[PDB]
């Protein structure tokens, strides 16, 4: 909540949400180091194994 | 800063192209103190093994 | 989950942490507009309300 | 009004924020700036337009 | 080793050594993840931050 900026986050600037353009904890382009389910919005990023 | 909001959002503030241009035209430095700092390398490798 | 019907109706009692997570309808509405996770005001109420 | 209330959340239109909600987000010193838009409709202290 | 291609660089690891074990130190890594994109420079200044 403290890193979402919940005061002035509204709408759809592009197909990504507004807080995804604000902090790294919201955009789905940064990935956590340990994972068990890759998310629904993989279509922005690319993955290589 | 809300009154300085105009000058901090032009795209020329966030274009590194002439800066990298004159950094490359500066070339690598050549003092013997800088020769500890100059070297690094980054390789790409498949994550199969 | 199968025998409930959620009504987001009010300025307060509407928040999508519960009602949108209940039904797949408003869940599908939320997962395409991910910036609608607010509570201040909130994600938009229906036209009847 | 209860059974129909999921069917509002299937049409995927970006519902625009109302003028009062677009008025609420401003900070105190930013409410007295020309960068504010909705100052044209704050006419009466005891009404809203 | 891609220091200039990770999202999290050596100031984050250098902060993780000398930080105390308190909630203030937990949340202070969150606001160290604010993007410095020009769209975020409007918004985080508009929150008077």
């Amino acid at each position: 909540r403290i890193s979402a900026l919940p005061g002035l986050n509204n709408g759809q600037l592009a197909e990504e949400p507004l807080s995804a353009y604000v902090n790294a904890l919201h955009d789905h382009r940064l990935w956590p180091p340990f994972v068990t389910h890759l998310p629904r919005n993989m279509e922005g990023v690319q993955v290589v194994a | 800063f809300v009154d300085a909001l105009k000058t901090l959002c032009h795209p020329v503030l966030h274009e590194p192209a002439p800066c990298l241009q004159t950094f490359t035209e500066r070339g690598p430095p050549s003092e013997p103190a800088m020769q500890r700092l100059l070297e690094c390398r980054f390789q790409q490798e498949p994550m199969g093994g | 989950i199968e025998y409930s019907l959620p009504v987001p109706f009010h300025r307060f009692y509407s928040n999508p942490t519960i009602c949108a997570a209940l039904s797949d309808d408003i869940k599908r509405y939320v997962t395409e507009f991910p910036h609608y996770h607010r509570h201040d005001g909130g994600f938009p109420l229906p036209t009847a309300f | 009004a209860a059974r129909r209330i999921p069917h509002f959340y299937r049409v995927r239109r970006e519902v625009p924020r109302t003028v009062n909600e677009m008025k609420q987000d401003f900070v105190v010193t930013d409410f007295y700036k020309v960068g504010n838009i909705t100052l044209y409709t704050e006419l009466h202290p005891f009404f809203d337009f | 080793a891609h220091e200039y291609h990770n999202w999290l660089r050596s100031p984050f690891s250098r902060y993780s050594a000398t930080c105390p074990n308190v909630l203030h130190s937990v949340m202070t890594l969150a606001a160290m993840l604010y993007k410095i994109s020009p769209v975020s420079l409007v918004l985080q200044t508009k929150a008077h931050i």
